[PDB]
C-alpha cells in the first residue's frame, strides 16, 4: 500500500533472494501456553522425538 | 407588456443559466415579455445573496427566480415571507410550509423510504453531505425508529478537497469494521463522482455492496464507471426521457451551440437545469393566468427599499403567489402541481436501476 | 471618551438582559462609556435581525452585541464576515472558523462524548432539538459509527 | 490467453468477456506478459470489471514494474508483483534521474 518496492533480487546464479525486509513475516505470532505434563491431560507420544 | 424578473445565479451555473435563457426563447410571447435581470455571486455567502436581493428588490422585480444554500436559505425564505415578492426556486423543499416560496424539487424523503423498504434494508450506512441540509437525514432517521433500522449515518461534506484521497478510504475502512455493505448516497452529484471514483479505487463495487444515489440525477453523473463492477446501483430521476416533449426538448438543446449554451450540446440535462427550464414555463403561465382573469400586475417602478421601516408588503404579490401555486402544465419533470405552500403534488419520480 | 455599542437583544431574555445592564453597572466607566443600542426584535426572523443589524451599523456603533439562533446565524456571521464589524454573542457556537464573531459558549462536544465513555455507554437514544445546530448530532453519530454504538435518534 | 491480436476498435467488453470465461474456472492468479501499453489498458479493464479487490494476484512480467500506471491498483487489496531492471537506490541512477529528469 506504501507504493512499489524491492522485496529481493535475482540472477543467474544467485536464485531469487529475498531481502529480509519481508512485513508478511512478523505478524502472524503464537501464544505462548503453559502446561505440566500429567496423564491424560498432556502426555508425550511415542513418535514424539519425530514431531 | 414586459414584466422585470429578478435572478441569482450561483457562479457556475453555466447549464441552469442557459437553461434559462432556453426557456425564455421557448416560452416568451409578445404580449407579456419576461425580462430578466441577472446577478452572479456566491449563493453560499448571505451578505451577497442579501445585497444582491435588496439590489434586485430596488429594481422593483414582481417576482425573483433563483437559488439557494442551506445558509442564504434562511435569507430568502424570511426576506420573501415578510416581503411577499414571490422566490421561485429549483433548490431543495424548504423545511416549512413558508409562503412566497416556490419550490420546485420534488418531495425525495418519501420515495427515499420507501425504496429502502423496497429492498428490505435493515442495516446499512447512509453518507450525507452536510451543506445540502440534514432534511433527509432526519426522515430517514425518524423512521428507523419506527422500521427499527440500523442506520450508520455519517457525514462526508467537510472532507477538504486537499485531503480528499485518504479520507474516503479511511471512511469505507471504518465502514468495513461493520462490514457494512449497503450504502446510500446523499450528495451533489458532484460529489457522487468523486465518492464513486474512489469506490472503484478502493475496490468496494464487486458483488455485495449497492449503493442508493438519493438524489434526482440518477443517470447526471459519471455512472458509466460503476456499471460493470458487479455490485448493483439504483436511485432516482424526475426527467424520463422517454417523454415526447423531453425527447423534442432534448434534441433542440443538444443542438445548441456550446458558445452561447454552455453544457447544452448533448443529450443530457442535469435535474437543476430541467426544473429551471420548467420553471420559466410555470413563471409564464404564471402571468398569463393574470392576463387570462385581467389581474393587474402594476406596482409602481419606485417600489422603495428592502429596508424600509415599516416594513411595506405589496397587494399584487398575493396574487402573484395564488396564480403560481395553482398553475398546472406539463414538463421536463413530468406533470406539475402545487400545495398552498408551494411544494409540488400530484408528480412522480421515475425510480432508476443500473443493470 | 463615548463609545456606542449594538445591543441586539431577543423579546424574553430578560434575565440575560438583566445581566447585561447588571454586568455594565459593575464594569463601566466614566473613562469609555459604552452605550447600548438596545433593540428587541424576533431573533429568529432573518429580516427584523438584518434591518436592525442594518440600522445598528446606520449608527455607527463600534461593537454589537446580541444573541441568534439557527435561522439567523447565516446573516450575522455573514454580515461581520463583510463589514468587519465585530459580534460579540453567547448562543450556540458556530461551527466554521468565521472571522469577527466572538462566542461565549465553549464547545459541549468534547465533554459529553468523554462522559459516555466514562460511563462506558454502547447504546443510547439521542433526542435532540434543531435550534441550537446540528454540530451535536452530527458528532454523537460520526463517534458511534466509530465506536460501535447504537444511537436512537 | 492470447490477449495481443484484440483490437483497439473493441478492446471494451473482449477484456471483460477474457476475465469471465477465466471465472468459469475461477481463476485468481495471473501473469500479465504484455508491452506496457498493453498492461496498462489490461490493468485499467481489471480496475473496471472489478477484479482488483484482495483474492487475485497479477505478475506485471516485464522489465517496467514502476513504468506503468500502477498507481490505481496500489489500494484494490490484491497483490502485485513483478521486475525491474534499473533501481532507483544506485547513485549514478539517481544522478542521471536529476540529470534526466
Amino acid at each position: 500500500t506504501n507504493g512499489p518496492r524491492k522485496i529481493g533480487y535475482w540472477s543467474e546464479v544467485d536464485k531469487m533472494v529475498l531481502t529480509e525486509d519481508d512485513t508478511s513475516g512478523l505478524e502472524q505470532k503464537t501464544v505462548v501456553v503453559t502446561t505440566i505434563l500429567e496423564s491424560p491431560y498432556v502426555m508425550m507420544k511415542k513418535n514424539h522425538e519425530m514431531l | 407588456n414586459s414584466i422585470q424578473i429578478g435572478g441569482l445565479f450561483p457562479r457556475g451555473a453555466d447549464q441552469e443559466y442557459s437553461a434559462f435563457r432556453v426557456g425564455m426563447v421557448q416560452f416568451s410571447t409578445s404580449e407579456f415579455r419576461l425580462t430578466p435581470h441577472i446577478d452572479n455571486l456566491e449563493v453560499a455567502n448571505s451578505f451577497a445573496v442579501t445585497n444582491a436581493f435588496c439590489s434586485q428588490f430596488s429594481r422593483g422585480v414582481y417576482a425573483i427566480f433563483g437559488f439557494y444554500d442551506k445558509k442564504s436559505v434562511n435569507t430568502i425564505t424570511s426576506f420573501c415571507g415578510t416581503l411577499h415578492v414571490s422566490f421561485i426556486t429549483p433548490s431543495f423543499p424548504t423545511d416549512g410550509t413558508h409562503p412566497f416560496v416556490i419550490q420546485m424539487r420534488p418531495d425525495l424523503k418519501g420515495a427515499l423510504l420507501s425504496l429502502i423498504e423496497y429492498y428490505q434494508w435493515d442495516k446499512f450506512a447512509y453518507l450525507y453531505d452536510s451543506d445540502r441540509g440534514l432534511s433527509t437525514l432526519q426522515a430517514v432517521l425518524d423512521s428507523a425508529a419506527e422500521k427499527k433500522w440500523q442506520v450508520t449515518a455519517i457525514n462526508v461534506g467537510n472532507i477538504n478537497n486537499d485531503k480528499k484521497d485518504e479520507t474516503y478510504r479511511s471512511l469505507f475502512q471504518d465502514l468495513e469494521l461493520k462490514k457494512e455493505r449497503r450504502v446510500i448516497l446523499d450528495c451533489e452529484r458532484d460529489k457522487v463522482n468523486d465518492i464513486v471514483d474512489q469506490v472503484i479505487t478502493i475496490g468496494k463495487h464487486v458483488k455485495g455492496y449497492h449503493y442508493i444515489i438519493a438524489n434526482l440525477g440518477f443517470t447526471d453523473g459519471d455512472l458509466l464507471k460503476i456499471q460493470f463492477g458487479g455490485a448493483e446501483v439504483s436511485g432516482f430521476q424526475i426527467v424520463d426521457y422517454d417523454d415526447s416533449l423531453v425527447s423534442k426538448f432534448i434534441e433542440r438543446w443538444s443542438t445548441l451551440e456550446e458558445k452561447e449554451y454552455p453544457g447544452a450540446h448533448t443529450a443530457t440535462i442535469k435535474y437543476t437545469s430541467a426544473l429551471t427550464y420548467d420553471a420559466v414555463q410555470v413563471m409564464t403561465e404564471a402571468f398569463r393566468n393574470l392576463r387570462k382573469q385581467r389581474i393587474e400586475i402594476s406596482r409602481r417602478g419606485n417600489a422603495g427599499d428592502c429596508l424600509a421601516n415599516p416594513a411595506v408588503p405589496w397587494g399584487q404579490g398575493v396574487e402573484i403567489e395564488r396564480a403560481l401555486k395553482q398553475v398546472q402544465v406539463e414538463g421536463l419533470s413530468g406533470n406539475i402541481k402545487f400545495d398552498q405552500n408551494g411544494k409540488r403534488i400530484n408528480y412522480t419520480i421515475n425510480i432508476m436501476e443500473l443493470k
